[PDB]
């Protein structure tokens, strides 16, 4: 019949923990599912776990006298029956509130098959390839982290000091339209007795201050050549890590499924930090 | 030198000293003019003042002259020479709030936002009514709030601190230094322990033969309040040590007389100040449109296509499924697309947001198209007066936080990246012809009382609302709840459960729970604290969560409980809130909560994302603390000049070995301007007590990882001898000191529990603090040694540490010294297991002083997350079994190990509100403690799917298995 039992059901897990199905359900579509065994452990409660839009609802598998089902009148054999009974029915039967069906089932051999190096001698060193690299991609991401992290420390002092030209450079201009409006008539234009002291005394004033106002529009100009040198250089840094990220994301994967393929299924080892 | 700017035009070139204060530069500066052109226009040095650029680009004016040349912070050394604008003491003030909070108080000013700028005129009747209630009755009221009474939340005692008072007697010693020629007549006394303060000194003058205040000897602690002498922290901690109570008897004009009164003015902005729809008529989908994205950093050669997912998030659930856009290539990305959910628009709840994003496709390997975030951002779809955004839209993307892999960052702050270099992302929002806003409470509440016998499963209820907060829920349970919603409200420690069964995209959900916690019997504030983290975002749960701490929490448990009700915070969504408001009358009436209210807001103003909304809300306590504000200057002051004088330590001095390095300390140190701050304040680690004259002696460099700094002060108190008589305390710079701070309080809630219960297990939670961004105080523990040195010394024997602390104390004491490193080599073992921590050795475990056993250094604590088994090494089981050669069948540990089954019970009876500690610090940023995946490790150290019997049977097993576990 369709009646198996649940120890061959490919979607059935069993004894995995609350916070494992939850990066399997993890941006999946709806009408995914999988059984696992109950944390309160009666032996044979089997929760249910469904994927019905970004939600992972989580529903009841009751153990009552050999019977089945979600509600009080179990009526089914095995969970391999109600599991394919709803495989190809709507769950809307249960609950009106929740029209789905079981549609795409999270495997186990799946993933198992994926694997290469059948023999085991071939899992050990196309295990220890991929954690050279796991574990250089590590220094790798921090070796271009903190160069990044400190030159975003750097711009915003940069970034500072320009509203600080930028203030110092208005405060001297201000000056010269004021002292252009009493050098014209209080000093000058009233002593027109043909004396040098203009020449010393405005003639030698409006000049510092001429030559100090531009001294300073030298070096906010200068300071903006670093700051533009370095905000082009936080992009080059910015590109460098999406480049490696994605990356680093991939052997996380790869590694993980050959420690678990023959690493601890065929082996329970404390014997892990040797053949990595 | 020093170039002047005169109001006629001129320019000075004045030689300056660097210690030259503003009159004698400014008096000295019109005395110059005389030998330039146009000296005849100017006036007299009065009515003039300076003007110039500081570090931080301000045009900061100088009406206090008495400040000195480099106290100014300039950028260059110029001036400018005009007549005073404005208020002169407010322009003054606002100089003393910007030292304080970090930032200048003009920055406030230039923020366009209208909610930046209705939070500062409204806030300022909090920070008013404090000011009318500190001051009601003075000076008496004006004397609590500066030295408020330190008691405890109980006035009965436990059993095992009953015993320790021969028929409810005390013995305290009352010092009376009133001798003209200061000398001190000590007496003696024989009372009770519910006598109130105004009843010890009522007899201790007829010893002699009224009108006085006591005083802790040695740290100025006062008891002013009437209340039962045993309930303050100092009497009800001396009865268990079994020491003296030192007082000191003291006159109230020698108190009234050092509190200047103060006062408060409301500032510049004080003065400075149609046909609407319901959101319940409209009727359309959701749909939003994405125009473009300003630019992103993406490798050419590298990914292939980008899109923009969204979502609509009410508190980390979605309320529908989520939407994609197309893939447009990398060089040109612009979508242009609407975007439509599933949502209808009267089914939106009022704390609804939109969480989106921008992800790159790499691809290219079989069906595996592997998903990566390049930046993220949340915006609100209500408005802070109730009002959905209709219009445009820009908003520049925060980077993903590191360390996180999924696609959406739901739990972010909502705001847009002020930095403009970012990735800049154009929305736009649908046009509905008018306003749309949110409906009152009271068309509301018809919506529900429009859409509307005992039984004999009530046992289901009550074994659900006696459940861990990180639990499993079913969707049978969950319409169980909702089902029986009417009957909750006699088990009212349910709420947090029926809210999470309650659907918040259908508004006949959302309006029948609204017209239920209006009624809802209160909680108590332990429970009422898991309302406020990152699961329940909406404004009536959140309001109901804040009047039950207003009248059921206690000052007491409010110090306990404040590093998480400054990270729920963050968890705000507008700023004129009702937390807020609470935590800032309570800032503002004691200055005990007002000095780690500061510095924790202060601690973390370095961050982009809170540094708005805490320098809003710092600017608000500064202007209203009163005299307060001139200690908190000068604290600030005192860490500048070491997080200063460390910097070159770590950059320049970085290369040669320490001789050169400790001769620079000193030769730094040594320095009058470093000397004159470093003096006379009181402590950031205490407000008590006060430091005091520096010891160049003393302080040295550490050899430690960082290298940190040692430092001694004195106690400038008189009677310093009584209590301690230095103060020493560590100064780090460049470890982050947040996992300790945690680390330690949950050590400290341990202990609180234990001895309500009546176990006597002793813990020493010492002080820490971070201050800034990466440094922070650690306290030194005086005379303790490590059990390193301790063994180090008496040179691979096991009984070194049971005759070390044998000839450290011997005689009729010696049953005190094993009595007390057992009472306390428990209580750190039923505590280092239930927190998972592994990371110990000799080097970070301290024997004090007559054996009681400390434990330091809880900063590696991660850094690996099989499990952490147990210690329990042989060497504390020789000092345990009195030194017995065989100690694992000795009599002496079976009521060892009974005090330890009595421990982890307790601390399971009470492992909710450690959930609801945990749980409230997510969003804090810490980098360890982000989402629940977390925290699931306490429920499998505590047992919580197992039965109370079944759980002391796993724990057995565990000592069992370290007992003699290698
Ligand atoms: C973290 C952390 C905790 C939790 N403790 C652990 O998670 N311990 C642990 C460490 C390593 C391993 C394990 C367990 C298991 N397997 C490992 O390798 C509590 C809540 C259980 O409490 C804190 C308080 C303040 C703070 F800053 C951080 C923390």
């Amino acid at each position: 019949n369709n009646n198996m039992s649940l120890q061959d059901a490919e979607w059935y897990w069993g004894d995995i923990s609350r916070e494992e199905v939850n990066e399997k359900l993890r941006d999946t579509a709806d009408g995914t599912f999988l059984v696992r065994d109950a944390s309160t452990k009666m032996h044979g409660d089997y929760t249910l776990t469904l994927r019905k839009g970004g939600n992972n609802k989580l529903i009841k598998i009751f153990h009552r006298d050999g019977k089945y089902g979600f509600s009080d009148p179990l009526t089914f054999s095995s969970v391999v029956e109600l599991i394919n009974h709803y495989r190809n029915e709507s769950l809307a039967q249960y609950n009106p509130k929740l029209d789905v069906k079981l549609l795409y089932p999270v495997s186990k051999y799946q993933q198992d098959q994926v694997v290469k190096e059948d023999n085991i001698e071939a899992v050990g060193k196309k295990l220890h390839e991929y954690n050279t690299q796991f574990q250089e991609k590590s220094r790798e991401y921090d070796r271009l982290y903190e160069e990044y992290t400190r030159t975003s420390q750097e711009i915003q002092m940069k970034r500072t000091a320009i509203e600080a030209f930028n203030e110092t450079i208005k405060i001297f201009e201000e000056q010269c339209q004021t002292q252009e409006r009493y050098s014209k008539e209080y000093i000058e234009k009233f002593k027109r007795e043909g004396n040098e002291k203009e020449i010393q005394r405005i003639m030698h004033n409006y000049d510092k201050l001429k030559s100090r106002i531009s001294e300073i529009i030298d070096s906010r100009r200068r300071l903006e050549e670093d700051l533009k040198k370095q905000a082009a250089e936080y992009r080059e840094i910015d590109k460098r890590m999406n480049s490696i990220k994605p990356d680093l994301i991939q052997l996380r994967k790869t590694r993980d499924q050959y420690l678990m393929w023959l690493t601890q299924k065929g082996v329970r080892q404390k014997k892990l930090n040797e053949w990595l | 030198l020093v170039e002047c700017l005169l109001p006629n035009g001129m320019i000075v070139t004045l030689e300056c000293l660097r210690e030259a204060t503003l009159i004698t530069i400014k008096h000295e500066l019109f005395k110059e003019a005389r030998k330039y052109p146009l000296h005849q226009l100017l006036q007299d040095e009065s009515s003039y003042i300076f003007v110039s650029v500081t570090q931080e680009a301000e045009r900061e004016e100088f009406f206090d002259e008495t400040r000195r040349l480099c106290d100014l912070r300039l950028f260059q050394p110029f001036l400018k020479v005009i007549e005073p604008v404005g208020n002169r003491e407010e322009k003054i003030l606002n100089r003393e709030i910007g030292f304080a909070i970090g930032m200048p108080v003009c920055e406030f000013d230039m923020v366009k936002d209208p909610e930046v700028q209705d939070f500062r005129r409204n806030i300022l009747n909090v920070c008013k009514e404090a000011v009318d209630l500190r001051d009601l009755n003075s000076p008496h009221s004006r004397a609590m709030y500066v030295y408020p009474p330190n008691v405890e939340s109980s006035p009965e005692l436990p059993k095992h601190i009953y015993n320790k008072l021969d028929k409810g007697q005390i013995i305290v010693v009352i010092w009376v230094i009133v001798s003209p020629n200061n000398d001190k007549q000590k007496y003696t006394l024989k009372i009770n322990h519910d006598c109130v303060p105004e009843q010890v000194i009522a007899e201790a003058i007829r010893k002699k033969t009224g009108k006085y205040i006591l005083k802790v000897c040695g740290c100025d602690e006062y008891f002013l309040e009437k209340y039962p002498l045993s309930q303050y922290k100092y009497i009800r901690s001396c009865i268990m040590l079994g020491r003296m109570p030192n007082l000191m008897l003291m006159a109230k004009e020698s108190l009234y007389s050092q509190l200047p009164m103060d006062c408060f003015t409301m500032p510049s902005y004080s003065r400075r100040i149609t046909s609407t729809k319901s959101l319940w008529v409209i009727n359309s989908a959701l749909r939003i449109k994405i125009l473009c994205a300003t630019y992103v950093n993406v490798n050419i050669r590298d990914i292939d296509k980008i899109y923009v997912r969204t979502g609509i998030y009410h508190g980390g659930e979605p309320l529908c499924d989520n939407v994609n856009t197309q893939r447009v290539p990398c060089s040109n990305p612009r979508w242009n697309e609407w975007l439509n959910y599933d949502i209808y628009i009267p089914d939106l709840p009022r704390a609804a947001r939109l969480c989106l994003s921008i992800c790159s496709v790499k691809g290219r390997k079989g069906a595996k198209e592997e998903h990566c975030p390049l930046a993220w951002g949340n915006i609100n779809l209500f408005d802070y007066t109730d009002t959905l955004v209709s219009g445009k839209m820009a908003l520049n993307l925060w980077p993903v936080p590191h360390g996180l892999e999924d696609l959406l960052n739901p739990i972010g702050v909502t705001g847009s990246n002020p930095n403009k270099e970012t990735p800049c992302l154009e929305l736009e929002f649908d046009w509905f012809s008018s306003v749309v806003k949110f409906p009152d409470m009271s068309v509301i509440e018809e919506h529900a009382n429009w859409s509307v016998l005992r039984e004999n499963d009530k046992e289901q209820l009550k074994a659900i609302s006696t459940r861990d907060p990180l639990s499993e829920i079913t969707e049978q349970e969950k319409d169980f709840l909702w089902s029986h919603r009417h009957y909750c409200v006699t088990i009212p420690e349910i709420l947090p459960k029926l809210l999470l069964s309650v659907k918040w995209n259908s508004r006949d959900e959302v309006a029948q729970m609204y017209c239920l916690v209006k009624d809802w019997p209160p909680i108590k504030p332990e429970q009422a604290m898991e309302l406020l983290d990152c699961n329940y975002p909406d404004p009536m749960v959140r309001g109901f969560a804040v009047r039950c701490l207003e009248k059921y929490l206690t000052d007491d448990k409010l110090s306990q409980y404040l590093i998480q009700l400054v990270q729920v915070l963050k968890y705000e969504q507008y700023l004129d809130n009702l937390l807020v408001r609470f935590l800032l009358k309570k800032a503002l009436t004691n200055q005990r909560i007002g000095h780690f209210f500061f510095w924790h807001l202060k601690s973390e103003m370095h961050n982009k994302t809170v540094s708005q909304r805490f320098g809003l809300l710092l600017e608000s306590y500064c202007r209203a603390c009163g005299m307060y504000l001139k200690h908190l200057n000068r604290q600030v002051e005192a860490m500048e000049k070491l997080i200063n004088l460390t910097d070159i330590l770590k950059q320049e001095k970085k290369d040669e070995t320490q001789k050169v390095q400790m001769k620079f300390l000193v030769e730094q140190m040594r320095r009058p301007d470093f000397m004159d701050a470093l003096q006379g304040f009181l402590s950031p680690l205490n407000p008590a007590h006060q430091l005091g004259n520096l010891r160049l002696e003393e302080c040295r460099i550490m050899s430690s990882a960082k290298r940190p700094l040692w430092l001694n002060w004195e106690n400038p108190d008189i009677m310093s001898e009584l209590l301690f008589q230095n103060n020493e305390i560590i100064f780090k710079n460049g470890d982050d000191l947040r996992q300790d701070m945690l680390t330690l309080q949950i050590i400290r809630i341990m202990e609180n529990i234990w001895q309500n219960q009546g176990l006597d297990l002793r813990m020493l939670p010492y002080g820490c603090l971070s201050i800034g961004d990466c440094v922070g105080l650690i306290e030194v523990v005086r005379n303790s040694h490590t059990i390193m040195q301790i063994q180090c010394k008496g040179g691979f024997n096991s009984h070194t540490l049971h005759q070390w602390l044998k000839d450290k104390n011997k005689g009729e004491i010696y049953d005190a010294a094993i009595d007390l490193f057992t009472r306390s080599c428990a209580g750190y073992c039923v505590a280092t297991f239930i927190l998972g921590i592994g990371d110990r050795h000799n080097s970070n475990i301290m024997v004090k002083d007559d054996g009681q056993l400390f434990h330091i250094d809880f900063g590696h604590f991660l850094d690996h997350k099989e499990r952490v088994p147990f210690v329990l090494t042989q060497d504390f089981l020789i000092v345990i079994s009195k030194g017995a050669q065989e100690c694992t069948k000795t009599r002496e540990f079976e009521r060892f190990q009974e005090m330890c089954y009595k421990a982890y019970l307790a601390i399971r009876q009470h492992a909710n509100l450690f959930i609801n500690l945990f749980s409230m610090m997510l969003g804090s940023g810490m980098p360890e403690l982000q989402s629940f995946d977390d925290i699931a490790y306490i429920r499998k150290t505590l047992a919580l799917d197992k039965t109370e019997q079944e759980a002391l049977e796993y724990f057995m097993k565990q000592m069992n298995d370290a007992r003699h576990g290698g």
